[PDB]
RNA sequence: GUGAAGAGGGAAACAACCCAGACCGCCAGCUAAGGUCCCAAAGUCAUGGUUAAGUGGGAAACGAUGUGGGAAGGCCCAGAC
RNA sequence: CGAUGUCGGCUCAUCACAUCCUGGGGCUGAAGUAGGUCCCAAGGGUAUGGCUGUUCGCCAUUUAAAGUGGUACGCGAGCUG
RNA sequence: UGCUGAAAGCAUCUAAGCACGAAACUUGCCCCGAGAUGAGUUCUCCCUGACCCUUUAAGGGUCCUGAAGGAACGUUGAAGA
């Protein structure tokens, strides 16, 4: 089905009754409220665009405010879009709550991971370090060789070298949802999800079987 | 079966058939006589 | 050639419709319809069915022969029908029919359920016989080949789903 | 005097619609390449795009002879190393048949900036209708 | 014989292979090798065959009811295969 | 030859398939288990140590397996020496 | 591996037709992605003045206006050379 947009609140644990600690991530999922519905007859695909949270009145621009004003909804902190599953139906301005996950049993959580900046190939690609002694001259963490010789005389595409690690979309699949709390607007999933605390998540039901 | 480049009738029940541009020897008596690729 | 030259004698009460290349034959057993090759010209001529090579095509004789035999089978498939008979050799091999699903117990860790297609009706007079009947010949040949294909006749003992007419040749172990 | 040269500001060029049902791929392709160069016009000039706009339609219904329906293989390499990627003719007709006619014509047209400009005039569709009713394409029976 | 010391056209590209030997000029004609569906000048020419393998567009001993042609021969409507 | 650094180790690969494992299958002198042999298959995977400068090899103990080759016997403006 | 089936009155998985069939192939899963110059789609927001000149054109210039928004600046960040 569709998913909901959360916010990574942090991690805790949930002691079970038989004494098994479960590492959970707390995801506050407020009222995701639908701002646009997309049909084949106008867009070629069925999908809903939701917003969540709240934004300052002076910080939302006039394009954006006109969009949310047409939808008849309070401006949120962003717009996201979920593809619909052929028998689902939503209306504009409809609110969607964490209660949707009261049946789902296992979810997939998509966020932007923590940006580690320009990372070298030992951090980035798990290259193995060369000797730390035994003669080695200024080449301890360096990548080694990068290709062959006259044949090809080029470095191939997607050679693993150093550069920006982190700060990109990653999806963690098949996380066990531990609690759905409709009162406090919370979703407790088992495990770590991507992102620092306060980062926006996207929690969908698991597509894997 | 036997992929050879000379396929032959080893028995009197063996039978040469061309399937999909491939010469084959189909036997009914002995399945060891089944051959391909002549 | 020698097959295409002999005419198909169509018996009474059998409906033959020649819509160009499409041939519909409907008798007492069911409507059954083919579409011949373009190299076959078929002519009724009020009594029988006659098959000839359409002029301008190289292998048309060969094609004509096939059309012949196919329609011959179709005539039997609207008059008497075709019947394959399979038997299950092995300790604890079971066959049953629920609706048109053949349940089979063939020494597996999971039940076998073969869905028969539309035109075919199987029976089981015994636990170790499947007598299946139908109108189209390749379809019951197909289905009998599938049921055989679940557990093929093992060579040393004979255990498997065999045809009732087919002989299964056996052999002994290596030594002793 | 000097030999006439067509001037690309003043080239008049027409719109043609061609139904590609049951045509042979290379033989249609060669006729389209001739019409898109402008080789059929007496004002042909090798550095001026003088050709016509052709709307090919029913591109998924194009025919090939022999076993080329299954044996004709379209290779391309992706730039990444082991990136040799093949696709037979029927796989291409299933995925995008426009690519079949467009690959053929593109390989028959001169390579270079001009022949890219010549290929921009070919408009291929997999169906029977086109958006270009405003340009009034007359039916080129070829 | 050519290259060396020889350009030009052809063989994709290719000293030495095929055609041919450049005094200069010309937005003139005819040709050689090689070619005429499109890139790319010129036959998607005419008549009669052959192959379906993309053979054409690598590769042998050897294998094979692929297929077109030719000359014979055994049996055969006292009925052959 | 007005310089194209040449074994081995390390780091980092990459392609071929004449396949070591895993996957499909035919024959078996294939009862089962385990095999032998041949066809298909390149997705991914495909040891740690003693000795030796060694590649190799022998040995020890693993492993589903410890593939065979090409890549300047890949890789010294990347390291060692 | 077959089913039906002739050429070859039999046989035959193939020539017409039909069904299975593997980690390879195309998808399914994850990420990038309209410079996809073939530059796409959808929603929303903003701008509704006069007047001269000429070799009268998607031409040049003067005055009045300066929107949506962006950029700069600052406080900065689990973003960052």
């Amino acid at each position: 089905m569709i998913g909901l947009v959360g916010k990574k609140v942090g991690m805790t644990r949930i002691f079970t009754e038989d004494g098994v600690s479960i590492p959970v991530t707390v995801i506050e999922v407020e009222a995701n409220r639908v701002t646009q519905v997309k049909d084949l007859a106008n867009d070629g695909y069925r999908a809903i665009q939701v917003t969540t949270g709240a934004k300052k009145a002076n910080r939302v621009t006039k394009p954006e405010a006109g969009h949310f004003a047409k939808a008849g909804v309070e401006a949120g902190r962003g717009l996201w879009e979920f593809r619909l599953a052929e028998g689902e139906e939503f209306t504009v301005g409809q609110s969607i709550s964490v209660e949707l996950f009261a049946d789902v049993k296992k979810v997939d959580v998509t966020g932007t991971s923590k940006g580690k900046g320009f990372a070298g190939t030992v951090k980035r690609w798990n290259f193995r370090t060369q000797d730390a002694t035994h003669g080695n001259s200024l080449s301890h963490r360096v990548p080694g060789s990068i290709g062959q010789n006259q044949t090809p005389g080029k470095v191939f595409k997607g050679k693993k070298m150093a550069g920006q690690m982190g700060n990109e979309r990653v999806t963690v699949q098949s996380l066990d949802v531990v609690r759905v709390d409709a009162e406090r607007n919370l979703l407790l999933v088992k495990g770590a999800v991507p992102g620092a605390t306060g980062s926006d998540l996207i929690v969908k039901p698991a597509v894997k079987a | 079966m036997k992929v050879r480049a000379s396929v032959k009738k080893l028995c009197r029940n063996c039978k040469i058939v061309k399937r999909d541009g491939v010469i084959r020897v189909i036997c009914s008596a002995e399945p060891k006589h089944k051959q391909r690729q002549g | 050639s020698r097959v295409a030259k002999a005419p198909v004698v169509v018996p009474a009460g059998v409906d033959v419709k020649i819509n160009g290349q499409v041939i519909t034959i409907k008798g007492k057993n069911g409507e059954l319809t083919r579409t011949l090759n373009d190299a076959v010209e078929v002519k009724h001529a009020d009594n029988t069915l006659t098959f000839g090579p359409r002029d301008g095509y190289a292998d048309g004789w060969a094609q004509a022969g096939t059309a012949r035999a196919l329609l011959n089978s179709m005539v039997i498939g609207v008059t008497e029908g075709f019947t394959k008979k399979l038997q299950l050799v092995g300790v604890g091999y079971r066959a049953a029919v629920k609706g048109n699903v053949i349940n089979l117990s063939l020494g597996f860790s999971h039940p076998v359920d073969h869905q028969l297609p539309a035109g075919i009706t199987a029976e089981c007079p015994t636990q170790t016989e499947i007598v299946l009947k139908g109108a189209d010949k390749q379809v019951i040949g197909q289905v009998a080949a599938d049921l055989r294909a679940y557990r093929r006749p093992e060579p040393y003992k004979g255990k498997g789903v065999r045809y009732a007419d087919e002989v299964v040749r056996t052999k002994e172990a290596k030594k002793k | 005097m000097k030999t006439f040269t067509a001037k690309p500001e003043t080239v008049k060029r027409d719109w043609y619609v061609v139904d590609a049902t049951g045509k042979t791929l290379g033989r249609l392709a060669t006729e389209l390449a001739r019409r898109l160069r402008g080789k059929h016009k007496a004002e042909y000039t090798p550095h001026v795009d003088t050709g016509d706009y052709i709307i090919v339609l029913n591109a998924d219904k194009v025919a090939v002879t022999g076993n080329k329906r299954t044996d004709k293989v379209y290779y391309h390499h992706t730039g990444h190393i082991g990136g040799i990627k093949q696709a037979t003719f029927e796989e291409m007709i299933a995925r995008r048949p426009e690519r079949v006619i467009e690959i053929a014509v593109k390989g028959m047209l001169p390579k270079g900036p001009l022949g890219r400009a010549m290929f921009r005039k070919l408009k291929v569709y997999a169906g029977n209708e086109h958006n270009h009713a405003a340009q009034q394409p007359q039916v080129l029976d070829i």
